[PDB]
């Protein structure tokens, strides 16, 4: 799923097929570099896109003035009593009414949906 | 915009005083001959039916595999059904091919539709030619997969990029 | 240990004149070359330029050996001068100005595409793959 | 020491320490007298020589002077005119211009002549009243009495042939910043954009384009690869791939290329993107001969092969991004910034950023009467010294000698400026039809509130009939800087429009105090860091351009604020912005930005304490007013670009009270929320009870009231 | 014996040298460096978690600036040099980088308040 | 309240928000107008 890069000229290596064992090589064009593949895999697409943004969130967006805080729900790995929501604001916009939190005690920056 | 879309007015009328080929939103009033102009399910069913659907909007994602060997079942559990059909071995006829393409499906937009992988498993083979092959799951088990591989009578331009071709281009040329 | 606990201290000298000008030889770490492996080394100016602005071109081990080409940096004086401090046998500080900044990188001596060659390849591939469609 | 409840007549005494010094046209007194004590200054001394040939002469221009205006009589006497004068008898207020001019003569002749001709007459420059360059600066009401002036006129005007004429500010794209857009009409599925101009001293601007093609082109060749970044440089005619261009700098190799691109090499998602930008700049691998690919195609195709590799040399550096670097050396700056110009692009495409608005007031700026005169001066000087080269060479060629006090031709620049100016046209004589009209009207003496309404007053250069409703409708970032009731109706709704009441607009400055900050806190060197580690890394940009990183934020962030509260190193007007998301921050110095005034909040209390209003009701015989009040660090001015980054309330005594409350971390508040409203519109009663389209008809009618 | 040829030895030696980068003021002081070149003296001092190198001003060249060491790794630094006789060697490799700063540049103590 | 719903009378006056927010309304109420006169003026003449 990921990418390879020569190990001599530091570009990209091709997948390649050999007729000899059924294995993947992983080729280079420029020099012809080689080794073989652990995953065997190649191509994949995620066309359901339903990636949950906690991991794209950042844990210094609790040190903003503008956003809402609350009293109610607490952080559960260091107790704090005072968190900062807000929504998705981003893409995948059709049903994205959720409220994602973040502690605000200083150094927890844990992330946590409902 | 105060009244979904239509337009009326002045631009209705000089879409009106002109013949201009360009409305700005053609639409096709439709009514109902029989009981179903009456009951909301055939309503439902004949709307399916007259609506396009590509086949992008029933996967949830692909993946392209290498199995030099159809018992080798890179990805951990897709052995069952493989084998299954292995124990039936059809269509060895030139060689096989180590490239394959691995799609999932989403029954919800599956049923929604009332789509099950049959008609599409023909239809992705009748219609495209004879140099595809599928082999699926039963619908009992919750993820739907099935999986293809290329003809075996063209290995005796490379197959990767012509596979990745295929598949960028029946997810959206599909006319489900 | 002397790192920790060691002290001392030692004159400094800027002589205004020097035998030789004195610029930096400057290699990426990440290659971790392996200076004892050069038995020999070339260095001349590079010739695409057809001479103190002239890149390096250095050539090690004489005939069979390492290449890389030094390219000079914008500036190297333009705010602060750089110096080299050398310890000599009276344990004293001798300071060197810094004339030059050249930037060193290793070269691939392998293939060989070529231009309107390449070109001409595309549009052939790019051809063949709207052939026979369907 | 804490103010209770007397607010409503505390947030009316700091206002009135606000007009008896700034005033209300010095929007427009501030903008001329930089264009005259630096903007001329400048444009003589960045001139190239004229060396010219046997022996060979020199010339170059060294200090300007300028003199009070004056009139020369019908005899050759002259005498200062004053204001008055220039009216009745059809004048025109201008002052004399001269200049320092010294002539080496080099024919190695075993003696290098050189001779010097000081305070050489060059023309006239028009004098907007009321500035420092006019008869009545500084004046008392017992002399401007005395001249028969009026001690109310507020000035910043010009008086050309007997008429008054007045400037309009004119907006104007932002600069030096990267813009995506999304034309969903043509081949591009994205795009970027980055007009560049290298510090006020290029005619032009250059602007570069960095598309991406169309996912549904119609053909199997680009079905299974995908689209293909392209690019659009300025002085050629193709298209060109971005791979080409980049090796063409150096930089061949594709592991090189693809870390000026990529910043983190754990993203599988975007090198699947970049992998077909590759492969049709694949055949073409090494520099020589991409310059020749790129220079095949200019303004000129080369017949010869040096030539093309010479052309393509300069166009690819010093019509690439000017703004960066102009020098040959230091090309490793051109190319990264390219690199975030496409790395920009791509989070565009998966959806990761947002697309930038055009109408989003943080993207624009203002042209006042400095940066107007000052670019037409430039092409008046330049035409200035190509005409005495034409007297020189036809004068030399016979071997006599030379004589300069008959080569310079002052009917150049006197004419030159008293022409576009009267009539309004922003070009030349002969130039009637390449020339930007509207500029440049006379100024309304109807009522004395239609002429304050006209000194204050902007122009949106688009056109006048368009249907296009965007750049009409209001935006909401016009809160606070641009009046919401006030516009004309017509063909020219929301078109112009008037500023507000403490509007203020930034005149400009240099970087460099700002430089020395950067190293007195070890801001890292772009060049010297790893490029590996960048992304834990905050880019630090300052005026547009990249110059390094830094992975210390929120400890600088607490920084800036001191030093800006001090304001001891850096002026008000600058702003630093920091978006958290992004990872960057921004700082400005440029002129142009708009700005106004706020008040400071710490923890949950003002900084305004009672001590600072019961000497500030005191300004008569104590000396101490609005300036007294910014360098103590109680009140800031705050861009549009940083009121993003930014937590209002609009009233202390009613906002900042713990409860269960709206917020908890308000920075800053604001002086009353009646300073939104513009001239004409701040003379109604009651205004926040009539329906609205009322407010815009008085405002435009009272205009043409009697009095 | 040849032009293009350069001597290696410095590195063979595996030769170090120290980098230290120097304000121009300063530098023009040492323009006028005393006798043959003399500008002053170093003086270094090393403690268990602590180390403080700094150089004083001759007195003649008078008529303390402390060392700030910067890291030389991500990148290998050598000298390489050229004669006057314009025969090319290879001193040795950098050991060490550092920039003296003039002592309590003004306020920063205000900056820091 | 925060998205336009101006909860006073015209007797009682408006707050300062809601008088921006009526505004807006207004002013895209205003620009209509201003079209439409031009654009049935021209296509009456022509089908006349
Ligand atoms: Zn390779
Ligand atoms: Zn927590």
């Amino acid at each position: 799923v990921g990418i390879r890069f020569c190990q001599e000229c530091n570009n990209m290596l091709y997948p390649k097929e050999d007729k000899e064992n059924r294995i993947l090589l992983y080729a280079c064009r420029n020099c012809d570099y080689q080794q073989e593949a652990d995953n065997s895999c190649i191509y994949v697409n995620k066309i359901t896109h339903e990636v949950d943004e906690l991991t794209q969130i950042i844990a210094d967006v609790s040190q903003d003035p503008t956003l809402p805080r609350t009293e109610d729900h607490p952080c559960q790995k260091c107790g704090h009593k005072e968190a900062v929501f807000f929504q998705s604001h981003s893409a995948r916009a059709e049903d994205a009414m959720r409220l994602y939190y973040v502690c605000t005690a200083p150094h927890c920056g844990h992330r946590w949906t409902e | 915009f105060h009244y979904k879309n239509v337009t009326l007015g002045v631009p209705r009328l000089k879409e009106l005083i002109n013949i201009s080929k360009k409305p700005k939103t053609p639409s096709l009033t439709v009514f109902l001959l029989g009981q179903s102009a009456r009951d909301a399910e055939r309503a439902k069913d004949i709307l399916c039916r007259l609506e396009h659907t590509t086949l992008r909007k029933v996967t949830a994602n692909t993946a392209i595999y290498y199995d030099p060997n159809p018992q080798s079942t890179v990805v951990a559990e897709d052995q069952e059904w493989v084998n299954v059909y292995y124990e039936m071995p059809d269509f060895d006829v030139a060689r096989i091919s180590p490239w394959l393409l691995r799609v999932e499906l989403d029954r919800k937009h599956m049923t929604d539709r009332k789509l099950t992988m049959e008609q599409i498993a023909e239809k992705i083979n009748a219609g495209f030619g004879d140099d595809l092959n599928c082999i699926f799951n039963d619908d009992n088990a919750e993820k739907l997969v099935l999986r293809i591989r290329i003809m075996n009578s063209d290995e005796n331009m490379d197959d990767d990029v012509f596979l990745r071709c295929i598949e960028s281009n029946m997810l959206t040329d599909m006319t489900l | 240990g002397p790192s920790s606990q060691n002290v001392t201290e030692y004159v400094v000298r800027v002589p205004k004149n020097t035998t030789k000008k004195y610029n930096i030889m400057a290699f990426n770490a990440a290659d971790k070359v392996n200076f004892a492996t050069w038995n020999q080394a070339r260095l001349e100016r590079d010739l695409s330029n057809k001479p103190e602005d002239q890149p390096w071109l250095l050539r090690v081990n004489g005939k069979s050996g390492r290449k890389f080409k030094g390219i000079k940096k914008g500036g190297v004086t333009e705010n602060t001068s750089y110096y080299i401090f050398t310890q000599c046998p009276d344990g004293a500080f001798e300071a060197f100005p810094v004339h030059n900044w050249y930037n060193f990188t290793p070269l691939a001596r392998h293939r060989t595409l070529t231009a309107e060659e390449a070109e001409e390849e595309w549009e052939r591939r790019n051809k063949v793959l709207n052939h026979f469609s369907i | 020491e804490i103010t209770p409840d007397l607010w409503q007549e505390a947030c009316w005494i700091v206002i009135s320490s606000y007009f008896d010094e700034k005033g209300l046209v010095r929007q427009q007194l501030d903008s001329f007298d930089e264009f005259i004590q630096m903007s001329v200054q400048r444009i003589v001394e960045d001139a190239p020589p004229i060396d010219l040939q046997p022996p060979r002469y020199l010339l170059k221009f060294e200090q300007i002077y300028l003199s009070k205006p004056t009139h020369w009589e019908r005899d050759g006497a002259p005498s200062p005119m004053m204001p008055n004068e220039a009216r009745l008898r059809n004048l025109t207020y201008s002052a004399p211009l001269y200049v320092d001019i010294t002539k080496t003569v080099i024919k190695e002749g075993e003696e290098q002549l050189q001779t010097q001709h000081q305070k050489t007459f060059i023309g006239k420059i028009p004098i907007m009243l009321r500035s420092t360059y006019c008869l009545l600066n500084g004046l008392t009401d017992r002399d401007l009495c005395e001249l028969n002036e009026c001690p109310l006129d507020p000035g910043g005007y010009f008086i050309i042939n007997g008429s008054e004429k007045v400037l309009i500010a004119q907006e104007k794209m932002a600069t030096n910043t990267v813009y995506v857009f999304a034309k969903k009409d043509s081949k591009y599925a994205y795009t970027g954009e980055c007009r560049s101009c290298l510090e006020n001293s290029s005619r032009p601007t250059s602007t570069i384009w960095v598309s991406m093609l169309a996912r549904g082109g119609q053909g199997a060749k680009k079905s299974a690869i995908g689209q293909r970044i392209v690019a659009t440089l300025p002085y050629i005619k193709q298209e060109v791939p971005i791979i080409i261009v980049f090796r063409a700098l150096g930089f061949v190799s594709d592991r090189d290329i693809l870390e000026h691109i990529i910043y983190d090499f754990e993203d599988p998602e975007m090198m699947e993107m970049v992998k077909p930008s590759l492969d049709e700049a694949f055949v073409i691998q090494e520099q020589n001969v991409a310059l020749n690919f790129i220079g095949s195609r200019g303004a000129k195709p080369g017949v010869t092969k040096e030539k093309r590799i010479k052309y393509a040399k300069e166009v690819l550096q010093k019509e690439m991004l000017p703004h960066v670097g102009v020098s040959d050396f230091c090309e490793t700056k051109k190319a990264y910034f390219l690199g975030y110009m496409v790395h920009r692009l791509l989070l565009a495409a998966l959806g990761r950023r947002e697309l930038d608005d055009r109408d989003h007031y943080g993207n624009k700026r203002l042209d006042l009467a400095g940066p107007l005169l000052a670019f037409l001066f430039r092409g008046m000087f330049k035409n200035l010294l190509k005409e005495v080269r034409i007297y020189a060479q036809k004068f030399i060629d016979r071997g006599k000698d030379f004589n300069l006090e008959l080569a310079i031709k002052t009917r150049i620049i006197s004419d030159g400026l008293k022409y576009s100016l009267a009539t309004g046209n922003w070009g030349d004589q002969k130039k009637a039809h390449q020339a930007r009209a509207g500029v440049s009207q006379v100024l309304n003496r109807l009522t004395f509130a239609s002429t304050l309404s006209h000194l204050r007053r902007l122009n949106s250069p688009i056109g006048r009939d368009g249907k296009l409703a965007k750049p009409r409708q209001l935006h909401n970032t016009l809160w606070g800087m641009v009046c919401p009731a006030e516009t004309p109706e017509g063909h020219a709704v929301g078109l112009v429009k008037n500023l507000a009441l403490m509007a203020y607009i930034s005149v400009g400055s240099q970087p460099s105090p700002i430089l020395e900050f950067l190293e007195e806190w070890s801001m890292e060197n772009l060049e010297e860091i790893s490029p590996a580690a960048i992304a834990d890394a905050t880019k630090i940009f300052v005026n547009g351009c990249w110059v390094g990183i830094h992975k210390d934020p929120e400890q600088l962030m607490n920084t800036l604020r001191k030093l800006r509260r001090q304001m001891d190193i850096i002026v008000s007007e600058v702003s630093m912005i920091r978006d958290i998301r992004e990872r960057e921050i921004r700082i400005y110095t440029d002129a142009g930005r708009i700005c106004r005034p706020l008040l400071i909040v710490e923890k949950q209390k003002l900084l305004l304490k009672k001590r600072h209003i019961d000497q500030l009701k005191e300004r008569e015989y104590n000396n101490y007013s609005w300036q007294d009040l910014v360098a103590s660090g109680v009140v800031e001015y705050i861009d549009t670009l940083e009121e993003e980054t930014v937590m209002l309330a609009m009233t202390p005594d009613d906002l900042q009270e713990k409860e269960v409350a709206y917020c908890s971390t308000y920075t800053h508040c604001e002086i009353h929320p009646s300073m939104i409203l513009g001239v004409c519109a701040s003379i109604i009663p009651f205004p926040d009870h009539n329906q609205s389209p009322r407010n815009t008809y008085q405002s435009a009618m009272g205009k043409q009231a009697m009095g | 014996a040849e032009r293009g040829e350069l001597d290696l030895t410095g590195a063979k030696q595996n030769t170090g040298v120290w980098l230290v980068k120097v304000p121009k003021y300063l530098s023009q002081q040492w323009a006028k460096a005393s006798g043959r070149g003399e500008v002053g003296k170093l003086r270094i001092a090393k403690t268990q978690g602590r180390t403080e190198v700094s150089f004083t001003l001759n007195e003649d060249l008078a008529n303390e600036h402390p060392f700030v060491l910067q890291s030389v790794g991500g990148q290998t630094l050598t000298v390489f040099t050229e004669s006057s006789s314009d025969k090319l060697s290879l001193e040795g490799i950098v050991v060490q980088r550092a920039e003296c700063r003039p002592a309590a540049s003004e306020n920063y103590m205000r900056l820091k308040r | 309240e925060s998205r336009g719903f101006v909860e006073n009378s015209y007797l009682a006056g408006l707050t300062p928000t809601e008088f921006f927010f009526h505004a807006m309304g207004g002013r895209e109420g205003l620009i209509d107008t201003a079209v439409k006169t031009a654009e049935t003026g021209y296509i009456q003449r022509r089908l006349i």
